[PDB]
């Protein structure tokens, strides 16, 4: 049985402007099977009240989900997305690279 | 111009953790509009876009009833497929199904689809003629013989040429202010030095709908397909999408590079250069 | 709208 590891993109809904509300997105795609753990991290810590899109899949049968929460970026706070999946030996963390 | 409706079914066994879960989602083009989840407190077809909310009680009752029946049938089908492959009760397995229709700008049916996968691999698909099946292996041949005797293909053909097209027409009219509004990308070019002699040029497209877009770099009018990093198109969360194409250029050769953007919401196709 | 429930696999 074939498994597929997730691709991960971390980005904001709008262009980042310190002080202004925005949305932080973690988009995981290309994975199979569908069980996946996705957490959003503020400076290192899990964020509560993160939502996510309903489970769908692409033409090649691999799944995708979008995890998001509202937030307000500062120059100080650093954000990241932490993904775990059966294909992954340890959780994988992708930092939000603003520019 | 043209449009599509697709339903996506996923049925997932989880031995030792209850009965298999059944999830259904419906899309018009790149817009989700309904969902059903058999783990929900009160399982029912539920709205995920404004323009579907106006549908009457008989709609939501029919869609919920079909989905409730599907929950049980897909549980039966996971047990059957586990047998077709001599698999043990310990593992979790997944049936996925996609079906729906494509219509051209006149609303006439271009083609219909129905196809299924088991644990991510093609299993059975309805042929384009909406009359015959392609089975992927001798397990799927059993499903094919079951479906021939059940006249599955004839029911799906009637659906795909009837309800699918009719309701898609109706959905496109009720959601015409979003489903038939093409939002152009916002574009710009960025410059990230890598070293003394090279830098990264990145062409950005934001806020566009639908997701279909063409982003390409050119060097002296010549396409840089091999040398362009394309990120997968991603959702912004507000219905719109984002994408970028990036190319690494010798420092000082920047103006030999052009980014080209085609999208349905653009008056004219775009040509962009790095503006220092 | 969904297609009518189909036969089991």
């Amino acid at each position: 049985m074939i498994q597929r590891t997730p691709k991960i993109q971390v980005y904001s809904r709008h262009p980042a402007e310190n002080g202004k509300s925005n949305f932080l997105n973690c988009y995981v795609s290309g994975f199979h099977p569908s069980d996946i753990e996705v957490d959003l991290l503020k400076n290192g810590e899990r964020i509560e009240k993160v939502e996510h899109s309903d489970l769908s899949f692409s033409k090649d049968w691999s799944f995708y989900l979008l995890y998001y929460t509202e937030f307000t970026p500062t120059e100080k706070d650093e954000y990241a997305c932490r993904v775990n999946h059966v294909t992954l030996s340890q959780p994988k963390i992708v930092k939000w690279d603003r520019d | 111009g043209s449009h599509s409706m697709r339903y996506f079914y996923t049925a997932m066994s989880r031995p030792g953790r209850g009965e298999p879960r059944f999830i259904a989602v419906g899309y018009v083009d790149d817009t989700q509009f309904v969902r059903f989840d058999s783990d929900a407190a009160s399982p029912r077809m539920a709205p995920r876009a404004p323009w579907i909310e106006q549908e009457g009680p008989e709609y939501w009752d029919r869609n919920t009833q079909i989905s409730k029946t599907n929950t049980q049938t897909y549980r039966e089908s996971l047990r059957n497929l586990r047998g077709y492959y001599n698999q043990s009760e310990a593992g979790s397995h997944i049936i996925q199904r996609m079906y729906g229709c494509d219509v051209g700008p006149d609303g006439r049916l271009l083609r219909g689809y129905d196809q299924s996968a088991y644990d991510g691999k093609d299993y059975i698909a309805l042929n384009e003629d909406l009359s015959s099946w392609t089975a992927a292996d001798t397990a799927a041949q059993i499903t094919q013989r079951k479906w021939e005797a059940a006249r599955e293909a004839e029911q799906l053909r009637a659906y795909l040429e009837g309800l699918c097209v009719e309701w898609l027409r109706r959905y496109l009219e009720n959601g015409k202010e979003t489903l038939q509004r093409a939002d152009p990308p916002k574009t710009h070019v960025t410059h990230h030095p890598i070293s003394d002699h090279e830098a990264t040029l990145r062409c950005w497209a934001l806020g566009f709908y639908p997701a279909e877009i063409t982003l390409t770099w050119q060097r002296d009018g010549e396409d840089q397909t091999q040398d362009t990093e394309l990120v997968e198109t991603r959702p912004a969360g507000d219905r719109t999408f984002q994408k970028w194409a990036a190319v690494v250029v010798p420092s000082g050769e920047e103006q030999r590079y052009t980014c080209h953007v085609q999208h349905e919401g653009l008056p004219k196709p775009l040509t962009l250069r790095w503006e220092p | 709208t969904v297609a009518a429930s189909g036969h089991s696999y």
